[PDB]
């Protein structure tokens, strides 16, 4: 039995831009202790059922994990863009995988104000599917070129979240997990019982 | 290079901060306005120096970006907003002394003698004494103490300001007044500033008709009040208008009132003996909103605001206000009790926040009503929506046999009318007597025989007592002696009769205009919903569009609101004269 609980009640996750990566493989894993949580928001499966995952099963199962936004857990799905889709964490559209996410307004919020969440707000070009950048080079935007100092028509390219408590429900701390699927031509490992 | 992305590129990172500093800022005010210490003053200090110096800086920077050469009309209107906030400066030795001056404006007025101060006995008695002789009294003793000692400083601060006006591009002070109503865009759209004097003087030749006929009504009512004091023909004495300033007129109805032998409406009994509490209220001022297709209030409201005074030794000032703080924060403030005007206010700020709630997910530099006068415009229709029988009796505080009598209906009218039509001769006035001095039409040494001029012209009060040119009559207003608008009130009393007619017609309402009520009509909340939506992203012109279908104001809805009081009030004025004539005067 593979550890899903590593991931998923981990008591520190990761920023948008530098998101965590997991490989699992050569393990068991009961998704009906996952869909029936009864505790979750949102469980958007695309490219196989939620109730058919017991039977047919893969090799290696991608597990992504970070924190960021309410309004923008929307963005994490295929074919959508906006600020977060297009410049930290982008999914192909042949996408064979599952999507959880889930309140933590409990954990991440200080009545002081977190600030140590991070994210990315300006690049050159999009980003290539299931791809990061952790660069922290000056974004060069007018002609003038700036060397190590931010100043007219430059910018530090990295942003901190503001949470705190008493702010909405579309202002809150979100934790998502993201599964991903791979069925190459290797021999599959990793399914649930009999 | 282009410079429309430069705009936005500096944009991007202007909101980012600015959703955080002023978040700050408004959590560290609310702590003040909510827990009274010497703790909390400065934290509030320390915030708001923060935040404005961000501010000003940022204002600094965003002028090297011109605003003809960027196409998009989004970046434009936003770099607009920008750049004119915080460009009052010209120097800092003329900024310094009117900085002083302006505090030495506003400190005399709240200190002032004459030994009763203002706040508590006076306005008592001028709201209640019934006596010729101790309101003269008061009135020139209040005109004495507090105006002889304003003018030399206004003179020098109509100066001061003029020159802050003329270096920002503008034409003088007024023309900075009135760049609230600009309005860029197609070609129908387009709203100029010099037009709106002339808009608003046509729109008051269509009062002038009904308001006249009140003047009458309420000048032979005061014949009994006093038997040989006032003119039969001419204008009513100034101290005789149930305020130091004769604002408003509301409180004159015991004397003015049709037939006082039928009480009005009062529903603080039955509320009581029902057994009703403060988040009764609201409960159901919420469930007015919801079935009309505006969404429901946040989980965070009931836990975050105060409905209540607090009984643990906190000290609260409590004024009833509307707090949208950001980052999807909505609060409401306010000492709540049992009595009718709670529960009509309790709607007036539920329509505040549905206001605010409506355009969130605007850009920051865009999170404003249209115009000034939209804001309130829609708050007031809510309680005149809610303060009506039928609601009333659907809500269960009346029972279902009761009936409304012709009398009920005329008192009713009479009482509003003695608060919305009496109030927008002297809004009128006063804004165009400082419209004109600003811009030096009146020279410097015929101020207050031209003021009185108008005021027996336009409005028709004359004063009891002879005053020469060392007297300052308009500065003892409040919103004269802190620098504030004025014609917001003008606007939003035709907005709000405007409104309320487009939507009791999309309602499917048939009678008096003054019966209506939009509960239950998911059209009438879909079509305001349209417009609260839109934010200021938009001109104003379709903003108003999109509700009313016209595209400037429009007096005729007013006027349909009354003419039930117009026609009975035309039957009781045969056997006297409408109008006067300036001739009169009380000393002589
Ligand atoms: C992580 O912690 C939760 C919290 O009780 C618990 O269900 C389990 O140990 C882990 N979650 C899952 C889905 O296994
Ligand atoms: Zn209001």
């Amino acid at each position: 039995l593979c550890p899903f609980g590593e991931v998923f009640n981990a008591t520190r996750f990761a920023s948008v831009y530098a998101w965590n990566r997991k490989r699992i493989s050569n393990c068991v894993a009961d998704y009906s202790v996952l869909y029936n949580s009864a505790s979750f928001s949102t469980f958007k499966c695309y490219g196989v059922s939620p109730t058919k995952l017991n039977d047919l099963c893969f090799t290696n199962v991608y597990a992504d994990s970070f924190v960021i936004r309410g309004d923008e857990v929307r963005q994490i799905a295929p074919g959508q863009t906006g600020k977060i889709a297009d410049y930290n964490y982008k999914l192909p559209d042949d996408f064979t995988g599952c999507v959880i996410a889930w309140n933590s307004n409990n954990l991440d919020s200080k009545v002081g104000g977190n600030y140590n969440y991070l994210y990315r707000l300006f690049r050159k070009s999009n980003l290539k599917p299931f791809e990061r950048d952790i660069s922290t080079e000056i974004y060069q935007a007018g002609s003038t070129p700036c060397n190590g100092v931010e100043g007219f028509n430059c910018y530090f390219p990295l942003q901190s979240y503001g949470f705190q408590p008493t702010n909405g429900v579309g202002y809150q701390p979100y934790r998502v997990v993201v599964l991903s699927f791979e069925l190459l031509h290797a021999p599959a490992t990793v399914c649930g019982p009999k | 290079s282009t410079i429309e992305e430069l705009a936005k590129t500096f944009l991007e990172k202007f909101n980012q901060e600015a959703e955080d500093l002023s978040y700050q800022s408004a959590l560290a005010s609310w702590d003040y306005n909510t827990n009274i210490t010497e703790e909390n003053v400065q934290k509030m200090n320390d915030a708001e120096a923060k935040w404005s110096a961000f501010y000003e800086e940022q204002s600094k920077l965003a002028k090297t970006y011109p605003s003809q050469e960027v196409q998009n009309l989004t970046v434009k209107r936003q770099l607009q907003a920008l750049q004119q906030s915080g460009s009052s400066a010209l120097s800092a030795d003329k900024s310094k002394q009117l900085n002083t001056i302006l505090s030495t404006m506003s400190t005399i007025y709240s200190t002032g003698k004459v030994c009763f101060l203002l706040e508590p006995g006076l306005d008592e008695i001028m709201a209640k004494s019934t006596d010729y002789n101790e309101r003269l009294w008061a009135w020139e003793g209040w005109r004495s103490v507090v105006g002889k000692q304003l003018r030399p400083l206004y003179e020098e601060y109509v100066v001061l300001k003029n020159e802050m006006a003329r270096a920002n591009n503008y034409e003088d002070y007024g023309d900075y007044w009135r760049a609230d109503y600009e309005a860029e865009g197609a070609d129908g759209y387009d709203y100029s500033r010099s037009q709106l004097i002339d808009d608003v003087e046509r729109t008051f030749s269509e009062i002038k008709p009904l308001y006249e006929q009140l003047h009458a009504f309420v000048r032979t009512k005061l014949m009994d009040a006093y038997p040989s004091r006032i003119s039969p023909t001419g204008c009513l004495p100034a101290h005789l208008l149930g305020d130091m300033w004769g604002r408003f007129w509301t409180n004159l109805y015991s004397l003015t009132v049709p037939f006082g032998q039928k009480p009005n409406i009062d529903v603080t009994d039955t509320m009581v003996n029902q057994g009703w509490d403060a988040e009764r209220i609201f409960k159901e001022a919420e469930k007015f909103f919801v079935s009309v297709g505006l969404p429901s209030m946040t989980q965070g409201f009931w836990e975050n605001s105060m409905l209540t005074e607090p009984g643990d030794g906190r000290k609260v000032v409590c004024h009833p206000t509307a707090w949208d703080l950001g980052k999807g924060d909505f609060r409401i403030k306010m000492c709540t009790k049992v009595t009718m005007d709670n529960f009509l206010t309790a709607h007036h700020e539920m329509g505040h926040i549905q206001y605010d709630m409506a355009y969130a997910t605007q850009p920051f530099l865009l999170r404003n009503g249209a115009n000034e006068g939209f804001h309130e415009a829609v708050g007031e229709i809510m309680s005149l929506s809610a303060a009506t029988p039928e609601h009333l009796k659907s809500i269960g505080l009346l029972p279902y046999d009761f009936h409304e009598d012709n009398e009920t209906e005329i008192n009713f009218l009479l009482k509003q009318a003695l608060t919305i039509v009496g109030t927008l001769p002297f809004t009128y006035m006063l804004e165009k007597w400082r419209w004109m001095v600003f811009k030096g039409e009146i020279p410097k040494e015929q101020w207050m025989q031209k003021w009185w001029e108008m005021k027996r012209e336009i409005v028709g009060v004359v004063e009891p007592m002879p005053h020469d040119e060392t007297y300052c009559d308009p500065a003892a207003l409040f919103h004269v002696a802190n620098d504030y608008s004025f014609i917001r009130y003008y606007t939003r009393t035709i907005y709000q009769f405007q409104f309320q007619e487009a939507l009791c017609q999309a309602a499917q309402h048939e009678g008096p205009l003054h019966k209506c009520d939009i509960s239950n009509s998911t059209e009438a909340g879909q079509k305001l919903l349209n417009m609260l939506r839109l934010g200021r992203s938009e001109p104003w012109t379709l903003a108003l569009e999109n509700v009313v279908g016209a595209k400037n104001m429009d007096v005729r809805p007013l006027l349909n609101y009354f003419e039930p009081l117009f026609t009975w009030l035309k039957e009781q004025n045969r056997n006297s004269f409408v109008g006067w004539s300036t001739e009169w005067t009380p000393y002589a």
